[PDB]
């Protein structure tokens, strides 16, 4: 529904429609299907309305897991809820988990906070366990959209699991 | 006939035997309730009940019902002990020193404990993984338990640490009691791993509390339990938030460092994917290794994924050599950034 | 909804029951003594004010 | 079997018409609870772990003097009456309680610590073995012991070595488990420690790895707890109230005593402070002799050769060097470690296996 | 208690309701914690209904007193509710002379005391703290060997005569 | 005797278990720690029907009835946490708390570790020693001693033997109540224990009521001030209504002990109840010398030593740190193998405290 996406339209199908439908073609190549895609740029441009419209084409379950979500004062349920979502996503192949503003998750601890927020580093345990912990297989689409990040290296970057790195054109 | 018998059963719980009484009773601890003296069943021996023995008690009359097999089975969050999972040294391998150091630190003491006992020396029960980011040793941990016919145990600090009082303790004591009978196994701990495969870079506030109730119970295996064949696989690139005294024996014994992915090391790594991948004729895998510098294990799987993308545009099940030159050019600029 | 009342006893148990003519909407109010059943927890009739939970250590001087 | 058949067996044969039948009157449906108040009217208060508080009666089994409030007794299922008394070990006394008999470590296996052996003996072993030294002087030996250093060396070996010569059971109590962050559980678990060791004084109290109760901070946050203030302050009353000739000692280990309450310290109750000392030349020699006894050494391996170049590693780290020397022997497939393995082992243990590098330039 | 204080207002012809330490239930700060403990929030909710019960009745009054004021509630600022801010700072020099005069009348003295002269030695005292000064001033009579408390016993007791830095540093050390 | 008590379950216990259990458990229901009743209809007068459990709480209306002996059926009757109406005359005051209460009339403690504390005694001479000796002097003064006296200083030092030294000159009764033991599973133990303290203080004049470790109680706490249960919340009532209003200030006195004043209720710190704040300093050269000479009587030493030079090298120390000098003096004599502690043993004991602590 938005013009100028022709560059991404070729990158979306191969990273979304192919691994959830045509992934058998990757078996003929000999590589595992991509487990996700990285996004760059502020939300609202080819991110919110675009990704939600792709799930209708692939007929998959669209689940919103953001960086500012699952935020509460009980220690350990944040990663525990992450464990329950991806566990159910392994049984149902047509599932899509979109991540908006991953820099909230990608942030690490530069200081000891004592009380209040200790949860900065816990939410990366179960997120990486279901991605970097296991082998390469796609039972779900994990789309990580990076808003603003500079010195943060959670290891979510690089083609370890997710495949394409998409940056919104500034021109 | 079995319908009326099973469907009318009120149900029965599980409890641990505390002590035996000469009056033909027994004291069994109940988790939702507490220690309660019940009556020994007519088909169950009162003398055969030992301390911490797993038995079944009926919830109707609140007495002894049956006796189960003795094992440690507390609340399980990612604690389930598996056997020979799916992994291999071929996929996560490709380096000579990487696999060779595993044989000495792991394979020798676990399979043949009499080698170190014949010389009157201790055997390493732990290892610390090293090397630059993008190793892939996380899946290698499953290969250690698969090929050695041992039991794989994954310890995730996220599920064992909760805000409720005692969760940083009980959940750690669950691993302590489980490791007594299940000792012939392999334990892998999370949240400490800096090596770049699964990297949380430690935790400042998460490891500032439970560090006291965790490391003390792990050292009691050799001091108190005195149980062997227990392998603790830990990985960190730096010691900061954890105990600086972990360098003592019984916790950190041997240290295996991941060699730099040189040309000779990455030459066999490209031969790993080429077995599963479909390639054409005339492709030089050694020349591709010379085109990059310091390519990690994550970038090798990335450039092979990029090479498969150009093959889909050509509608060919095989990846031509022309697609590799286009794939290597993309991974070099991708690895150069940040 | 309109003709039914929602009562919560000291037992941490909320019982949804339709209102009866023996009780009035103005007589049913929070922080009040409303006699109910011990087993079924059913509203019967309101009680006069005797123990209001006066919150002692409170200075009352006329 | 032969003596008990002609002695103990005929004793119960004449009472078989009574003792056999009269013991079955109690029945198979019996329960357990905790006493509260005991009077002479044959009525008391019993509480099961499910908290069914009842006012019941007392059957005639033993006199009221043997019924102690707070101890587990044998009850009945329905009537909940008191038919007798049982052992108090069913009481959830201490969360972590482990009695280790005949500790393996001794004074000869800890190396060159003999300077600290005669010092720790005076505060623990000396009043147990020879209390008359403190009795003729009219003084009370120190009950408490403060430990420093790292676990496995000064916080472990020194604890298990003193319990060997005293012939006392090693009783380990986790320091972090002493605080349940609940009101009333702090002083309860502290009084039960001296109760199990206070009857015949069979064992000695040992506490190790305190990162928690040692530091209360100012608040229930930032690593401290409010229950630590009441637990440490009440534990002082248990130190002064506990009095013996030294058959039972209390040894606690902590990294820093500055965060401790000066009340619980109470100098003169704890006269013993063990500071971690660097191993001397004789420390490594005593560690090698144990492993080199079962490990055959070549002709080029001597005692002064291995101790020539050393960073003064502790008694535990020297054990890791002998294991690495044997690991290289498995590579060459031989059971006798040669001199070429120790040269490569000392470089791996003190550098690769332990990262120090000895940063210089005044640091 | 909002309805309990209003229940006594029915029968009794006049009423004045007081609230001690309003900052407990009156200051929400940046936190919603009134939702955590609902006894604090619903107390403020019942006030809005009771303060609007009688608009023109002068026989129902509600007052509150606390240390400071942080959070403002314009919904509570109006005629018929708590509005005008009346500050009660520390009494001045001459303000404490009349308070100490009443305290001297309750006890037995020589009646030679001039309340205006003793107000010069008092610094930052409230009405409650001046009551403790009169107790410490009578103890000077024991050190001076007097059956009663004369005017000279107050001068020595009103200065410090408690704790502080005492005699450790005096003159030149 | 063994076989005689075995068959009593079939004979004597049949009546005992019927009257002691079946009657108490009748209708889903002599120290009483528990009471319960389910659906009891009795015609206002002796109605009761009170469930001591926090679940399904009951009240009693329709007038007022006073029956301290037997309210309705006898048997199970209780109050426990929440006091309802006419159930006051029969509170469940039974509890084995006798191990907590320590009552010593006219203590014989003069100077042991308190040698040199006469400075703190002068602080307690006017507001404590004077009224407990000649209370009629305050009639001509026009004022009276304050209600309470607050103690302050190092934790676990000066709050024990210093309080008994003042009671010696006044021949008063010293009652020490530990505050940490006031907190138990029974709700209201702290308030009920304070009630019996004023009851015994009215019978005998000139008594000292001391509260040890008030930080565990205070005026409010989490389970009482911030909680729904009432224990400390009802304890403050006994320190206000009884002491201030009913009890005269001369005969009955109250003293606390705390590490910090801010740990208490600011309502209690206001004037009218808690006024005198006694700070515990450390003994001087003369005070530390008189403590060592007393401990040297029970410890074998040399007749030619000097206790003045021993306390001179050691700086200001607490009551425990001074006793440590004498106890450690015998440890150095073990190395030298001597039956008595010479002067060199005390010099090494002081350096062990200076170097080993550095506080």
């Amino acid at each position: 529904d938005v013009g100028g996406l022709d560059m991404q339209k070729q990158e979306i199908r191969e990273a979304v429609e192919l691994p959830l439908v045509q992934a058998d073609l990757y078996e003929q190549i000999g590589i595992d299907p991509p487990r996700g895609v990285l996004l760059y740029g502020p939300p609202g441009t080819g991110k919110t309305m675009l990704v939600k419209a792709v799930a209708n084409s692939t007929k998959a379950a669209f689940i919103r897991v953001n960086g500012s979500e699952f935020v509460h004062k009980y220690l350990g349920e944040g990663p525990r809820m992450v464990r329950d979502v991806f566990r159910l996503a392994r049984e149902n192949a047509p599932s899509i988990i979109f991540i908006d503003e991953v820099d909230s998750i990608a942030t690490k601890r530069f200081d000891a906070q004592t009380g209040s927020d200790r949860e900065v580093q816990r939410i990366l345990i179960e997120l990486l366990t279901q991605m970097d912990g296991f082998d390469q297989s796609t039972n779900v689409k994990v789309i990580m959209a990076t808003n603003r990040a500079d010195t943060l290296d959670p290891a979510l970057l690089r083609p370890g699991r997710l495949d394409r790195k998409i940056e919104f054109p500034s021109l | 006939k079995d319908e009326l018998r099973l469907l009318q059963e009120p149900g029965s719980y599980v409890g641990e035997v505390i002590k035996i009484v000469s009056d033909k009773k027994v004291l069994v601890k109940v988790q939702p309730e507490g220690k309660y003296i019940v009556d020994v069943a007519k088909d169950i021996n009162v003398k055969d009940l030992k301390a911490s023995q797993r038995v079944c008690l009926r919830s109707d009359s609140y007495m002894l019902h049956k006796v189960l097999e003795n094992k440690a089975d507390p609340l399980v969050s990612l604690m389930m002990v598996e056997k020979v999972p799916d992994s291999t040294y071929d996929m996560v391998g490709g380096l000579t020193k990487q696999i060779k150091e595993i044989k000495e630190v792991i394979e020798l003491p676990v399979k043949h404990p009499e080698l170190f006992e014949s010389l009157g020396i201790a055997q390493p029960k732990g290892v610390i993984l090293y090397g630059p980011p993008g190793t892939g040793k996380t899946l290698l941990a499953r290969a250690v338990a698969h090929h050695t016919d041992c039991k794989f145990i994954r310890v995730s600090g996220a599920e064992l640490v909760q805000k409720y009082i005692g969760e940083g303790s009980r959940m750690v004591r669950e691993l302590f009691v489980m490791a007594r009978e299940h000792a012939p196994s392999i334990i892998f701990m999370d949240e400490i791993d800096s090596i770049g495969s699964t990297r949380v870079e430690g935790s400042g506030g998460g490891d500032s509390e439970v560090q006291r109730t965790m490391l003390e119970l792990l050292n009691q295996l050799d001091g108190f339990e005195t149980s062997k064949n227990i392998k603790i696989i830990m990985a960190t690139n730096r010691l900061d938030i954890l105990d600086p005294a972990l360098l003592r024996p019984g916790r950190i014994d041997r240290k295996i460092e991941f060699p730099p992915p040189s040309v000779a090391a990455r030459a066999e790594i490209l031969r790993i994917h080429s077995r599963k991948m479909n390639l054409t004729r005339g492709i030089n895998l050694r020349k591709v290794a010379e085109k990059m510098n310091g390519c990690s294990g994550a970038d090798v799987k990335g450039v092979c994924t990029e090479a498969g993308m150009y093959a889909l545009r050509e509608r060919r099940i095989h990846v031509t050599q022309e697609d590799f030159e286009l794939a290597v050019g993309k991974v070099m600029n991708k690895n150069q950034e940040t | 909804v309109g003709k039914a009342a929602v009562v919560k006893t000291s037992s941490r148990q909320t019982v949804f029951l339709p209102m009866v003519g023996l009780v009035d909407p103005d007589k049913l109010k929070p922080n009040d003594l409303v006699g109910v059943n011990k087993d079924s927890y059913l509203i019967l009739d309101t009680l006069p004010s005797e123990f209001d939970s006066r919150v002692k250590a409170m200075e009352v001087d006329e | 079997f032969v003596s008990n058949s002609e002695i103990l067996k005929p004793f119960e044969k004449k009472q078989e018409e009574e003792k056999k039948q009269l013991e079955e009157i109690r029945g198979n449906p019996l329960s357990i609870g905790t006493l509260e108040e005991i009077i002479d009217d044959d009525h008391a208060i019993v509480t099961s772990p499910t908290m069914p508080d009842y006012y019941v009666s007392i059957l005639s089994f033993v006199d009221k003097e043997l019924l102690e409030p707070g101890c587990s007794v044998l009850l009945h299922h329905k009537t909940m009456s008191i038919v007798g008394v049982l052992q108090d070990d069913a009481d959830p006394m201490v969360s972590v309680m482990k009695m280790d008999k005949s500790p393996t470590e001794s004074y000869s296996d800890i190396g060159g610590l003999e300077s600290q052996i005669q010092e720790i003996k005076e505060s623990v072993e000396l009043p147990l073995t020879h209390p008359e030294l403190y009795e003729e002087m009219g003084i009370k030996p120190p009950k408490g012991v403060i430990l420093y250093g790292a676990p496995g060396t000064g916080k472990t070996l020194l604890a298990k070595a003193v319990a060997n010569q005293t012939s006392a059971t090693f009783l380990r109590i986790v320091g972090s488990e002493l605080i349940q962050k609940y009101l009333g559980d702090g002083p309860r678990l502290c009084r039960q420690i001296f109760k199990v060791a206070g009857e015949n004084a069979p064992s000695i109290v040992f506490i190790d790895e305190i990162d928690a109760i040692g530091t209360k901070r100012y608040d229930s946050n930032s690593g401290g707890e409010r229950e630590i203030q009441r637990t440490m302050l009440e534990l002082l009353n248990q130190l002064d109230g506990f009095d013996d000739r030294g058959d039972v000692k209390v040894i606690m280990a902590t990294n820093k005593i500055e965060t401790l309450d000066p009340a619980l310290i109470r100098p003169g109750r704890i006269d013993r402070k063990i500071l971690f000392e660097n191993p001397d030349l004789s420390t490594k020699k005593k560690i090698l002799g144990i492993h080199t006894s079962k490990m055959n050494l070549s002709e080029d391996v001597n005692l002064e050769t291995l101790v020539t170049t050393k960073d003064d590693l502790s008694g535990a780290d020297i054990q890791a060097m002998c294991t690495e020397a044997g690991l290289l022997a498995l590579r060459e497939r031989r059971m006798q470690v040669t001199a070429e393995d120790f040269k490569q082992a000392k470089e791996r243990v003190m550098k690769n296996k332990v990262e120090e590098n000895l940063e210089g330039l005044y640091l | 208690l909002v309805r309990d204080a209003f229940a006594l207002a029915k029968e009794k012809a006049p009423t004045i309701i007081f609230i001690d330490e309003l900052d407990a239930i009156g200051t929400k700060r940046f936190d919603s914690e009134k939702s955590g403990d609902r006894e604090v929030q619903r107390t403020m909710l019942e006030l809005l209904n009771q303060l609007d019960g009688f608009s023109s009745d002068d026989r129902v009054k509600v007052l509150a007193a606390t240390n400071r004021v942080d959070v403002l509630d314009p919904a509570l600022l109006r005629s018929g509710r708590l509005d005008r801010k009346i500050e009660f700072p520390l009494p001045s020099e001459d303000s404490r002379a009349q308070i100490l005069q009443i305290h001297s009348r309750k006890m037995t003295t020589d009646d030679d005391i001039n309340w205006q002269e003793l107000a010069r030695s008092t610094d930052e005292f409230n009405g409650a703290q001046l009551k403790a000064v009169t107790v410490e001033a009578g103890m000077i009579a024991l050190r001076n060997g007097q059956s009663s408390v004369k005017h000279e016993d107050f001068v020595e007791g009103i200065s410090e005569v408690q704790a502080r830095k005492s005699k450790s540093v005096s003159f030149y050390a | 005797l063994k076989q005689t008590e075995n068959d009593l379950k079939d004979i004597e216990a049949r009546i005992k278990e019927k009257a002691g259990v079946k009657e108490s458990d009748t209708g889903l229901a002599h120290p009483l720690q528990v009471a319960r009743c389910t659906k009891i209809i009795k015609g206002e007068d002796a109605k009761y029907v009170i469930n001591l459990k926090q679940i399904a709480k009951f009240v009693v209306g329709l007038g007022e009835r006073v029956s301290p002996t037997d309210i309705e059926e006898g048997m199970r009757v209780g109050v426990d946490r929440s006091k309802y109406n006419i159930e006051l005359p029969l509170p469940p005051r039974i509890d084995p708390s006798v191990t907590m209460m320590t009552v010593e009339e006219k203590p014989d403690v003069t100077y042991s570790d308190v040698g040199g504390c006469k400075d703190q005694i002068e602080k307690l001479r006017e507001v404590v020693e004077l009224p407990l000796l000649s209370p009629e002097r305050f009639a001509t003064l026009g004022i009276d001693p304050p209600k309470g006296i607050l103690l302050y200083g190092p934790p676990g030092t000066g709050k024990t033997l210093c309080a008994r030294a003042v009671a010696n000159r006044t021949d008063a009764t010293f009652i020490r109540v530990i505050g940490s033991e006031l907190v138990q599973k029974y709700v209201g133990e702290g308030a009920r224990m304070v009630r019996e303290l004023f009851e015994m203080a009215r019978t005998k004049k000139a008594c000292i009521i001391f509260f040890d470790e008030i930080d565990a109680v205070g005026g409010a706490r989490f389970d009482d001030g911030a909680g729904g249960d009432n224990e400390v919340q009802r304890t403050m009532l006994e320190l206000i209504t009884q002491l201030d209003g009913f009890d005269p200030r001369g005969n009955i006195k109250v003293m606390f002990a705390t590490n910090r004043p801010n740990t208490l209720d600011p309502a209690l710190l206001r004037p009218g109840r808690i006024d005198r704040k006694v700070e515990f300093s450390l003994p001087d050269l003369e005070g530390r010398a008189n403590i060592f000479r007393i401990h040297s009587k029970s410890m074998s030493v040399e007749r030619g030593i000097r206790w003045e030079l021993i306390s001179r090298l050691c700086p200001n120390s607490t009551g425990a740190e001074l006793r440590s000098v004498c106890t450690e003096a015998g440890m150095f004599a073990i190395r030298a193998r001597r039956k008595v502690a010479t002067e060199k043993d005390f010099l090494k004991a002081v350096d062990k405290v200076i170097s080993g602590y550095k506080k």
